[PDB]
């Protein structure tokens, strides 16, 4: 059984690759440069010799401490890429081990900043953004949120090799060189998406404190969302620690998550987000009590608007038809995901934009 | 050989009865077989009594189950459905694929006719397209059913005497032979006799008149009677219009409207009904409320 | 142990097909056993710890398996290596797996030595209790009770501190989670800590702004009562229970009515006498119907538990007045709730007061205009049935049964039908035959098939109570006559009736007195009946003798296989082949 079941657990991984051929290509490339020291301008060529997509150039330069003096030496560059190659047998592992804080083995929001700083300074479609500025910094925050929204499906603050492997993120890093219109990469890096998100935030945050409150958020989309839903964003259901509940204030970062969830509610993250908000007691089911608590306010608003509001009991029957819950009289998160109509369910209980 | 498919088909029916869709290519196979049967039926389908007549179901699958608890299980009781299987409800898929499964299993025990909603153009807006999409990654299932819908017969004639019809009468048609001469194998036109059959309504007005719904005509008692006497019919049986009582007689019982979807779209508050025609073609109605959840 | 398919199972753990992963998870116990303790630690758990499944069924299964693993990792000394996977599971987005994760952790705790709890299990709970997401602090709550007993004084104190923070958390979901676990945590504390530490926590939670949190205080009120000496109750618990009773939120008043019996049992007949009974009256005349209904449902259980010395008198002077009111009550759920348990009070009062005070109430609820009320009475006379004659009441029950049996809503009809066999048993065959047979016969031709269907299966139920001779005597002649109904729906019912009856009626009666009818119906002009004749011969063939099958049955089937109609041909073929006459 030592034989018949060979070892299936690998701390690191498995694979094959010629590490010396690559050290060599790096070496000849670095020999083109004054004092065999690569400058940030030179790192396209070095990224390519490493066998990496162009836009790993920032992380690579950073990884070898090149940002310290404005240039890195061939011996130091080789030393660390060597260690990567020896220990990281796939793209996702390599990228983590480049950006990560030592010991960690996971990526945190700030770890992505040197990467994104380079995308902004370098990519054709973001030339107008180069300047150190407000829109410069805010685009960076936004994209990081979008990375985490899609990749970090556990909601821990920590993007993991596994999660990275499972996402499409590194394919978008790849596509950056091929696509000069950044808007084409709609999944994380789109500027036009970020422009919408930021202008939506900017118009509410009138004191420009970069912090927004229940009153401010209530003004979004002409108070399209219900008040009971709004006060729920500040409850602890979708933000970390004690701060938000204490101060009744969310950051821009948090508003990005809110807004992306409002934009599209079919999404597995969005469904988790809104479910968290609706499960008032946290028991993992949406009891009829919890539903009626929201629907009563939809009703008064439909009334204000002189519309016949479908009575709760007739509504509950429609909702239970729409989501096809696995166990009778208990709406769970899983049921909501299976049904494909989560968004109509959610809108029915806390949104009035139709019309 | 045939027995293998007979039991394959029995399980499809068992499964659908648990509100569980068949797969994209099970659906594709069911539809090729149904075309083959339907292409043989005439535009005016000879149907023999006894038989239970029903109208609009519009995807309310749990209420269709309720209908069978009232009228009995197919094939034990014979059925005639007058269309509008699809759109509006959440289970238009499960709903149609059952009824056509039944048709394929029991040629002679069930008749299905075309409603205005078994149309490419209407299903694209009133929900059946989007449902198909949600439920099967692409548009083929919808394409398989809407091709099938073209083969559904327009009218039925129960025992040379009762005329079954989704919509109503047409000023382009005076006789049943006028109807049998039509070419049904096409999408429903925006105007014409085929359109009228599946879109017209009865009226308190006299003679013809334009439909308030954008297609087909309206018609009054005078029209009903002329047409019935001309064709030797006791009665015109039809669907299409919500009636609050489930069924509704008019034109001095030359016309009855049967609507079989209770509490239509969870709002309208009506009852549903079906009409039983016994062994000697005598009528009888059963009204029902929606199934509890 | 052929190792290869095991090694496949291990491989399949990371397959795209959910049901293969599921199957391998479910077999983790086999995998670990085949690769032996050593490697299940060093490879299996880490491998397993590293996987994501966006799938409930699988994550559950995983957490279930892990709870049972302590042998398969080499026993007590090694259990602490099951904590890392159960932590992440105690963290996941889905409550169901988070619950199951902690269920497993609790089972596992009993195998940790004391030292192992202090060293590993406790650090785990602290991490959870300090967690960033409420989700995680929620799970922490379930874990204090199960480690607290066997650790040191100095560590007990920390668990008390960490629990106290959880109760004070700035996020209600966590306070609700602590509230739900307060009682169970108290059961393991020392009494002087229950007094100085638990009671205050109990108190604040009881007056928390969220009723979600407050309504869990009544269950806590129970557990604290059972933990305390009755001489300390009034002082520490009752002010809080009394707050709960006239609490602003109906959902928390509902909880106390709903838990009234366990309170009583817990609180001691003394205080029950003085404090509960009055509280119980206000619940019965509560402004909110759901709370009146909840209390109405507890009338029996509560009355039957008072100490026999005050029992009879307080029922009569204090409870029954409130019952009188609740029979006339505007709400139907309230009435019918009472109706399902009202009559179970006659044992407790003796036939004396039962006739004077209760019998008028049973009767009013028989003629109530709401069916759920009548049905609840009709289906719960078993208790008084013996204490008084059922023969007394028969004169009253009949009017009411006849109404229900012929009601215009078929689900009402369906309901009385489902109760018929019991009623027939309680009133005896003589009364059944005199008065109720006509009703059961009627149903077989009811306009709704669901009712015909229920009625035909009701017949089988009756034959079992009353035997096959009664069936041939009173039932079969009328069942068979229906084969001349001009309506085919009704003719099929004859065949459906014969289908069930042959199960209970035995070969003689089936052969002589039902089969002739089936065979004759093969000439029916409507195909639906013909093909059901074939189906019916298939269904009853087994009770017949090979003589009959050969001589009478086979010719008929063979004739139906050459019938004009496609379905009679098909089902006649099927009757032949499953009866081995082909
Ligand atoms: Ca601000
Ligand atoms: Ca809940
Ligand atoms: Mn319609
Ligand atoms: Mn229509």
């Amino acid at each position: 059984s030592s034989q018949s079941i060979p070892t299936f657990y690998f701390p690191r991984g498995r694979p094959s690759v010629n590490v010396d051929a690559v050290i060599s290509k790096i070496e000849s490339t670095f020999a083109r440069f004054p004092h065999e020291r690569a400058t940030m301008d030179d790192m396209g060529l070095v990224a390519k010799a490493c066998g990496c997509p162009l836009y790993w150039k920032g992380p690579l330069f950073y990884g070898a401490g090149g940002e310290r003096t404005g240039s890195v030496s061939v011996h130091k560059f080789v030393a660390m890429w060597r260690k990567i190659l020896q220990n990281c047998h796939d793209d996702a592992a390599k990228f983590v081990h480049l950006l990560m804080s030592p010991g960690c083995n996971y990526l945190v929001q700030e770890d992505f900043v040197p990467f994104l700083q380079d995308v902004v300074n370098t990519h054709p479609g973001l030339s107008f953004l180069k300047e150190a500025s407000e829109f410069h910094s805010r685009y960076i925050t936004t994209v990081i949120q979008r990375i985490f929204y899609a990749v970090n499906r556990s909601w821990s603050g920590r993007i993991t090799c596994a999660e990275l492997r499972r996402s499409s993120f590194l394919q978008n890093v790849a596509l950056l060189e091929e696509e000069a219109d950044i808007n084409q990469l709609t999944e994380f890096f789109s500027y036009e998406h970020f422009y919408v998100i930021y202008c939506k935030f900017w118009e509410l945050d009138t004191d420009h404190d970069l912090l927004i409150d229940a009153d401010d958020l209530a003004r979004h989309n002409d108070h399209a969302l219900s008040t009971k839903m709004i006060d729920r964003i500040f409850s602890g259901a979708v933000t970390r620690g004690r701060k938000v509940q204490k101060e009744g204030k969310i950051s821009y970062a948090d508003f990005v998550w809110f807004l992306i969830s409002e934009e599209d509610k079919k999404t597995p993250t969005s469904i988790e987000y809104w479910f968290r908000c609706m499960d008032l007691d946290g028991d993992g089911a949406l009891s009829m009590f919890e539903l009626e608590y929201f629907y009563e306010e939809q009703c008064r608003r439909l009334d204000s608007m002189a519309i016949e509001a479908l009575p709760f009991q007739d509504c509950l029957c429609q909702m239970l038809d729409l989501v096809k819950p696995r166990t009778e009289g208990k709406i769970t998160l899983q049921d909501l995901k299976r049904c494909k109509l989560a968004n109509v369910f959610f809108d029915t209980f806390f949104n009035i934009e139709k019309y | 050989d045939e027995k293998v498919f007979t039991k394959e088909l029995d399980q499809w029916i068992e499964q659908l009865n648990e509100c569980k869709q068949l797969s994209e290519s099970q659906v594709k196979s069911l539809c090729e077989k149904a075309k083959e049967i339907l292409t043989k039926e005439s535009n005016v389908q000879e149907v023999r009594c006894p038989v239970t007549v029903c109208g609009d179901v519009h995807g309310q699958f749990h209420d269709l189950m309720e209908l069978f608890r009232i009228g009995g299980k197919s094939p034990d009781t014979n059925y005639l459905f007058m269309g509008d299987y699809v759109d509006r409800g959440y289970y238009s898929v499960e709903t149609v694929t059952l009824l056509v499964a039944l048709k394929v299993r029991y040629r002679e025990r069930i008749t299905i006719l075309r409603g205005n909603h078994e149309s490419r153009q209407i299903t694209q807006v009133y929900g059946f397209y989007d449902e198909c999409l949600r439920k099967y990654g692409n548009a083929n299932v919808w394409k398989y059913f809407t091709d099938l819908f073209d083969y559904l017969p327009l009218t039925a004639l129960v025992d040379g005497q009762i005329f079954c019809l989704h919509g109503g009468l047409s000023p382009s048609i005076d006789t049943l032979d006028h109807i049998r001469a039509l070419d049904r194998l096409q999408e429903v036109p925006h105007e014409g006799p085929m359109c009228d059959l599946l879109w017209s309504d009865p009226d308190d007005r006299g003679g013809w008149g334009i439909s308030p719904r954008g297609a087909g005509y309206t018609f009054g008692q005078d029209i009903s009677e002329t047409f019935n006497h001309a064709n030797g019919l006791t009665l015109v049986s039809r669907a299409h219009q919500l009636v609050m009582e489930g069924y509704n007689w008019c034109h001095d019982r030359n016309v009855v409207t049967i609507f079989s979807a209770p509490n239509y779209c969870y709002r309208c508050g009506n009852q549903a009904a079906i009409m039983e025609l016994d062994d000697t073609l005598k009528y009888s109605f059963l009204q029902f409320d929606p199934a509890p959840r | 142990m052929s190792l290869y398919p095991i090694a496949v199972l291990i491989d399949e753990l990371r397959n795209e097909d959910v049901q293969l992963r599921l199957n391998s998870i479910k077999k983790l116990s086999t995998i670990a056993l085949a690769l032996g303790v050593e490697r299940t630690r060093s490879e299996l758990l880490p491998f397993l710890t590293d996987t994501i499944y966006d799938e409930d069924e699988v994550l559950l299964a995983l957490a279930e398996q892990l709870g049972t693993f302590t042998t398969l990792v080499g026993g007590p000394e090694y259990v602490h290596c099951l904590l890392p996977p159960l932590e992440s599971l105690a963290t996941v987005e889905e409550t169901v797996v988070r619950d199951k994760a902690v269920e497993s952790l609790r089972a596992i705790s009993h195998e940790h030595s004391p030292s192992d709890l202090e060293a590993h299990f406790v650090p785990l709970v602290k991490r959870l209790a300090g967690g960033d997401w409420f989700t995680s602090r929620t799970s922490a709550c379930g874990l204090f009770s199960v480690c607290y007993p066997r650790v040191s004084s100095a560590v007990k104190a920390e668990l008390r501190q960490y629990f106290r923070n959880l109760c004070s958390d700035d996020t209600p979901m966590v306070r609700r989670a602590a509230a739900s676990k307060l009682g169970e945590f108290a059961k393991v504390l020392e009494l002087d800590n229950v007094k100085s530490e638990i009671i205050p926590m109990f108190s604040n939670l009881a007056s928390d702004e969220q009723d979600s949190v407050r309504l869990l205080a009544v269950e806590a009120c129970v557990n604290i009562a059972q933990l305390l000496p009755q001489e300390d109750l009034e002082a520490l618990v009752m002010p809080t229970l009394r707050q709960a009773a006239e609490d602003k939120s109906w959902r928390v008043r509902y909880m106390v009515a709903d838990k009234f019996t366990e309170l009583q049992k817990a609180v001691g007949p003394e205080i029950t006498k003085t404090d509960l009974v009055p509280a119980f009256q206000n619940l019965m005349k509560d402004c909110e119907a759901e709370v009146r209904a909840a209390a109405s449902h507890k009338v029996k259980e509560f009355c039957e538990n008072l100490s026999a010395d005050c029992r009879e008198n307080v029922i009569m002077s204090q409870i029954l007045p409130c019952i009188k009111e609740l029979v006339s009550d505007a709400n139907q759920h309230v009435k019918s709730a009472l109706a399902s348990v009202i009559m179970g009070l006659s044992p407790i009062l003796g036939k004396d007061n039962t006739i004077e005070h209760l019998l008028p109430l049973f009767l009013a609820q028989l003629k109530d205009e709401c069916p759920e009320v009548r049905l609840n009475i009709i289906s719960n006379l078993d208790c008084v049935n013996e204490v008084i004659g059922i023969r007394q009441l028969s004169q009253s029950l009949l009017p009411a049964i006849v109404e229900l049996a012929e009601d215009a809503k078929w689900r009402v009809r369906l309901a009385i039908i489902e109760y018929m066999p019991l009623l027939a048993g309680q009133l005896g065959v003589e009364f059944f035959d005199e008065k109720l047979n006509s009703l059961c016969m009627a149903w077989l031709v009811d306009h709704v098939y669901a009712i015909r269907e229920a009625a035909t299966s009701n017949l089988k139920k009756l034959v079992e109570k009353f035997g096959k001779e009664w069936a041939h005597a009173t039932i079969i002649p009328k069942v068979l006559a229906m084969s001349g109904d001009p309506n085919y729906l009704h003719r099929m019912t004859t065949l459906f009736c014969i289908n069930v009856l042959s199960e209970v009626c035995g070969q003689d009666i089936t052969t002589k007195h039902m089969l002739p009818t089936v065979l004759r119906m093969a000439g029916d002009p409507v195909a639906n009946v013909r093909f059901n004749v074939a189906k019916s011969l298939q269904k009853i063939g087994p009770i017949l003798d090979n003589s009959t099958l050969q001589s009478e049955v086979k010719p008929i089937l063979e004739k139906l296989t050459q019938d004009q109609d496609v379905d009679v041909k098909y089902f006649a073929q099927e009757a032949l082949t499953v009866l081995s006459l082909a």
